[PDB]
């Protein structure tokens, strides 16, 4: 009996889908849909930018924290192609496993290398820096360790 | 010369309106003006709003005033009062019943007296029981009066009655007034003035007829005073009117006689008339459509537990009856007068084709056909055509069965066939209708009364078919039919793309009608499909259902089987390099879409003081709208 | 500089009906006699014996849609502020100004209507873009007037909200499971 | 301009239209009441 | 909310018919505000349209200070962020493992 409601609901979710998909070329000037591996808990745009004028685009950067699974909690960096006005893919890379969960991962405004990460699973704030990302090696069995551990809270 | 219709457009108003359109600088402005008028007609456009838009399109004051004068506009406080009706008009049905219709009276109603009752009548008459008739509530099969040759006679009789009452009134008034006109009238006036009070009504009615209900009182008074010189002018007028009306009645009685002859003969048949009237009132285009629509609407919402499915079902057994119908059709077609020489061939061909192709009438590895029901998709015209054909078939077949099973006219070799040959004769013009009907009367049967309706049914059918032959969208449609008469056993996707073709060939507004043929049972089923409806209602297992759905989601313009009453549109109703890498993943038990990872979809379209000033207007209007150490800190931070 | 015209005012004097509206006292007119579930095929009975009491109708959300309801377009409403008992209750709501036809509604309605003796004249006036018709002959039913309209705080429970009660990560883990088997592409 | 004249006449007829009228093509048969079936071409002549 | 008048809600924007979760301003123009909610939509409001007039049919989509509405997702959108290097562009991550980079047409705001 509850199936009926759930399946109807899922179906109109699908409905909204291609009814947005169908009239997209009359609504947007750009659409890039990416089916990443994992659920991305957060995103933050990167203020540094590459401009490939002769090639004809720009790449921006993105910082994601995703879960692969329960307990598999990871971070990644993406490069994003935007087209050029003045005269096309989403690339995942830089994937480092996190010690515990990420609910919010904020990078310092005037220095990208640092990221304060916290999650719904721990009361400790873990702040990462240059060396922590660059001393990590994807071949290693252990995750990173942040620049500092900040703990005052109990939740 | 040419006749003026009621409330016909006058010349002044047509002149003024064409000058209005001329002042309107564009034909687009004229079209907008027609739109204003039409939207006011369709109860979406108010009066004052019509005036306002008219002025904001005409930009001229005198024409606005002329419109407000033509629109008959008046701004006053509309007063609405609600007055209940008197207690005695409904109170009876609260009285303590005694029988079905007789209800005991309450003491407050046995409290008024009749003053001429003696001691007898206070013991015979009934005092405390009323007769409260019963009240229908929601009658839903209304009978009509079908005899239309009886009502013409009744109209003749009413018209001559109305002439008579008038002529008689003017006669009597002429008599009295002419009595009041003489030389010696001034002498003995108080006697004539007494024969006028005793006859005031006849003269009042004569005045009402000759002048009107406004001048009647005037003339009556003015003659009560100035009698011996008012009487002659009235007499002259009334005699002139009388003469002309008598002259008119003569010349129209010239015609009443012919009416009475013809219809008096042909009006002693309340058998033929009920049948024919109910028939003709049944097979009206809009009535057919409304019937099927009502049934469909009752299904969609499950009002009485009725679930969706088919709305019309009927079995067509014989295969020769169709050839009989074709025979009758061609017989009548050679004797019509609407269509030119080639349309006869066209319509005969179209009927033959749609009969043979669809109905499959000749003009462990083979059952797959009889298991696949053949599908036809069309619009209202096709549905009406097929309803007519099924009705004609049903009536012919009932005729044949009744001729055969009934053991009186079956004893002849071809009684049914005799009927067929007689109808053949008649439809070509070789026999008239009187012999036809009197010969029909031999059967004494309403079931055999039903044979005459074939001419009407065929006329409607020919009309539909012809309007299809001029329907330029017909071709593909029937051609599409031809196409789907070649498959062996269809997989859904073919039928769905067929249906999408059909639904596309029509305008965006239309319905679809689905007609399905089961040659195993030889059954015709009809249904009505709107955008988001299921074409195949029966699935024997959830896996089959999921398969058909996914196929539909793939191809079908709008997913079949989804509750449109629940969709909520997700947007407000207001050198390029593109690469698509997306696979729609489905579950088979929850229908959730997933995506296979590493999917890229990109859409690219290659094609300031305004923004800052809008920002500033925001700041300004919003600030205009607007008008503890915390305030200390803030005011340290303010400017 | 455009001329601006003002459509007139509309005044309603339901003062003669006062002995009926107040026939029964308050505190003893709490329960409607009978209750109906609106559908475009609803027909009240004759209710002569209970004049001065009220009934309770219940309208679903789909019925208040000018596209689903077929009766909404025929304009079957006679009267102003007191209507014949043939009138379509949806049109009564939309004409007495309890919702708008252009914006779609999202709640269940519970309407409570009065029962009133017939009237001598039913006046038809245009409001909210709904032009109720007029009846000058004698009516044979009774009349209805809106006593009060109450909307349902919860009409239906969209399942994405019932699952919205669950925690993000928890419900997200069951998401991954469904993504595994899926039995098809 | 014949079509325009027909349009003007149609608009005049719409203005001319009475406050209360019968729109449905089907008329009221015998039917002995008007409840339910008003707007039925002659239902002003019928009552209890 | 405005800090010199905190006794009073500055204004209230309507249009989501269940829980709204998260919001963000545009780092290029201030009058543009983005909001994400549980009904699978993200709404963009141009606040320069307080108090404006709107036609009858224009009132269907919501108050006139509503600008745009994006619903290409299929579940609760997790979060958003504006790309600060390009105008009118935003990236949204949702619960169904989907990322969306999108910017509306010029025509609505140009």
């Amino acid at each position: 009996q509850a199936s009926e409601e759930g399946i109807n609901q899922e179906k109109c979710i699908n409905e909204e889908y291609k009814i947005w998909k169908k009239n997209s070329p009359f609504l947007y000037d750009l659409i890039i849909t990416r089916a990443l591996e994992w659920p991305c808990m957060s995103l933050q745009w990167y203020p540094e930018q590459q401009i490939f004028a002769e090639h004809g685009y720009t790449e921006q950067k993105m910082f994601l924290g995703v879960r692969a699974d329960v307990g598999k909690y990871l971070l990644a960096v993406a490069s994003i192609q935007l087209p050029y006005l003045n005269q096309l893919r989403v690339n995942i890379s830089n994937l480092y496993s996190h010690p515990e969960s990420v609910c919010s991962a904020k990078l310092m405004p005037q220095d990208d290398s640092c990221v304060a990460t916290v999650g719904n699973y721990h009361n400790d704030v873990l702040v990462f820096d240059k060396e922590s990302f660059e001393s990590y090696s994807s071949a290693s069995e252990s995750p990173l360790k942040p620049k500092y551990r900040l703990t005052k809270h109990t939740q | 010369t040419a006749p003026t219709s009621p409330y016909a457009a006058t010349q002044e108003e047509l002149l003024a309106f064409t000058t209005i359109r001329q002042h309107l600088p564009d034909t687009l402005a004229f079209h907008k003006f027609l739109e204003l008028l039409h939207l006011y007609r369709e109860k979406l456009l108010d009066k004052t709003e019509l005036l306002n838009s008219f002025s904001k399109l005409v930009r001229n004051d005198n024409l606005t005033l002329w419109f407000s004068e033509f629109i008959r506009w008046s701004d006053n406080p509309i007063l609405v009062k609600n007055e209940p009706v008197d207690e005695r008009v409904y109170l009876p049905e609260t009285f303590e019943c005694i029988s079905l219709t007789y209800r005991k009276l309450p003491d407050s109603w046995k409290q008024d007296k009749c003053s001429g009752r003696d001691d007898l009548d206070n013991s015979v008459l009934n005092d405390d029981y009323i007769s409260v008739a019963p009240k229908p509530s929601h009658v839903k099969n209304i009978m009509h009066h079908e005899n239309q040759y009886l009502q013409a006679l009744q109209l003749v009789e009413d018209e001559r009655y109305d002439y008579d009452r008038v002529l008689n009134t003017t006669e009597s008034a002429i008599k009295i007034l002419a009595n009041f006109c003489e030389p010696t009238i001034h002498e003995h006036l108080e006697t004539a003035l007494q024969e006028l009070e005793r006859s005031k009504r006849i003269i009042k009615n004569a005045l009402i007829i000759v002048y009107g209900k406004e001048h009647a009182n005037l003339a009556l008074d003015t003659l009560f005073k100035k009698l011996p010189t008012a009487a002659p002018v009235l007499l002259k007028r009334i005699k002139t009117k009388d003469q002309e009306w008598r002259r008119s009645k003569r010349e129209w009685s010239k015609i009443w006689r012919q009416i009475e002859k013809k219809n008096a003969q042909a009006a002693f048949d309340d058998r033929y008339c009920r049948i024919e009237g109910r028939d003709r009132r049944g097979l009206s285009y809009s009535r057919i459509l409304r019937d099927i629509d009502d049934i469909y609407q009752r299904q969609k919402h499950r009002i009485d537990g009725a679930k969706l499915g088919f709305q019309f079902t009927q079995v067509l057994c014989d295969s020769l009856i169709f050839l009989n119908i074709l025979r009758l059709s061609d017989a009548q077609l050679t004797n019509s007068s609407f269509y030119s020489y080639a349309d006869k061939g066209r319509i005969s061909a179209v009927l033959k084709a749609l009969l043979s192709q669809f109905f499959g009438i000749p003009l462990l590895g083979e059952e797959s056909k009889n298991i696949i029901g053949y599908n036809f998709f069309g619009n209202a015209t096709m549905y009406v055509l097929f309803r007519l054909i099924c009705v004609c078939y049903s009536r012919l077949e009932h005729i044949k069965l009744f001729v055969e099973s009934s053991t009186i006219y079956a004893s002849s070799t071809g009684g049914y066939e005799n009927i067929l040959n007689i109808c053949e004769k008649y439809l070509k013009g070789s026999c008239s209708r009187l012999e036809f009907r009197k010969y029909l009367q031999k059967f004494n049967n309403e079931t055999c009364y039903m044979i005459c309706s074939i001419e009407r049914l065929l006329k409607v059918i020919f009309y539909r078919i012809h309007e299809i032959l001029l329907d330029p969208k017909l071709g593909q449609l029937l051609l599409l039919f031809e196409s789907d008469g070649a498959n062996s056993v269809t997989t859904p996707r073919e039928q769905m793309v067929y249906r999408n073709h059909v639904e596309s060939i029509l305008a965006p507004e239309s319905k679809i009608f689905n007609m399905r043929w089961y040659p195993l049972e030889k059954r015709l089923c009809i249904q009505q499909l709107l955008p988001a409806d299921l074409t195949m209602h029966d699935f024997e297992n959830p896996a089959k259902a999921f398969m058909y759905y996914v196929d539909s989601y793939a191809i079908s313009h709008i997913t079949e089987g989804v509750d449109l009453m629940q969709v909520k549109m997700p947007f407000l109703r207001r050198e390029h390099f593109c690469k698509s890498n997306l696979q729609l993943f489905f579950s088979t038990d929850t229908y959730v879409i997933f995506f296979e990872p590493n999917t890229e979809n990109v859409y690219i379209n290659s094609y300031d003081q305004s923004s800052q000033s809008k920002k500033q207007n925001r700041t300004t209007n919003w600030r205009r709208w607007l008008e503890a150490n915390t305030d200390i800190k803030f005011f340290s931070e303010t400017t | 500089q455009v001329r601006q015209f003002v459509s007139p005012i509309i005044s309603i004097d339901n003062s003669a009906l006062e002995p009926f509206l107040n026939r029964y006292p308050a505190s003893e007119s709490l329960f409607p006699v009978t209750e109906y579930e609106y559908t475009p095929w609803l027909e009240f009975p004759l209710l002569y014996s209970s004049i001065g009491k009220f009934v309770r109708v219940t309208i679903d959300i789909k019925w208040l849609n000018a596209a689903i309801n077929p009766r909404l377009c025929r304009r079957e409403i006679w009267g102003t502020d007191v209507y014949t008992d043939d009138s379509d209750i949806a049109t009564i709501l939309a004409h007495c100004g309890c919702f708008s036809l252009l914006k779609p509604v999202r709640k269940i309605a519970v309407v409570d209507l009065y029962i009133l003796p017939p009237l001598v004249h039913y006046k038809g006036t245009r409001k909210n873009q709904i032009e109720s018709r007029s009846w000058s002959s004698r009516q044979d039913g009774i009349s209805l007037k809106i006593k009060e309209v109450t909307w349902k705080p919860a009409c239906a429970s969209i399942f994405e909200n019932s699952i919205h009660t669950l925690t993000l990560e928890e419900r997200l883990q069951a998401r991954l499971e469904l993504s595994r088997s899926s039995t098809f592409k | 301009m014949k079509q325009f004249e027909e349009q003007i006449e149609r608009f005049k007829q719409a203005l001319f239209e009475d406050s209360d009228a019968s729109d449905s093509d089907s008329s009221i048969g015998e039917a002995l009441t008007n409840r339910g079936l008003k707007r039925k071409k002659g239902s002003k002549n019928v009552y209890y | 909310w405005d800090l010199r008048n905190l006794n009073q809600r500055l204004h209230t924007l309507e249009g989501h018919e269940d829980i709204v979760t998260k919001i963000s301003f545009s780092p290029h123009e201030e009058p543009i505000l983005a909001s994400t909610s549980a009904d699978r939509r993200t709404l963009v409001w141009d606040l320069s349209r307080i108090g404006e007039d709107q036609p009858a049919e224009e009132a269907q989509d919501g108050p006139p200070e509503l600008l745009f509405m994006h619903g290409g997702h299929t579940s609760c959108t997790i979060d958003m962020d504006w790309c600060p290097n390009y105008n009118w562009t935003m990236a949204t991550a949702a619960e169904d493992n989907i990322l969306q980079i999108w910017t509306p047409s010029r025509s609505i705001w140009g």
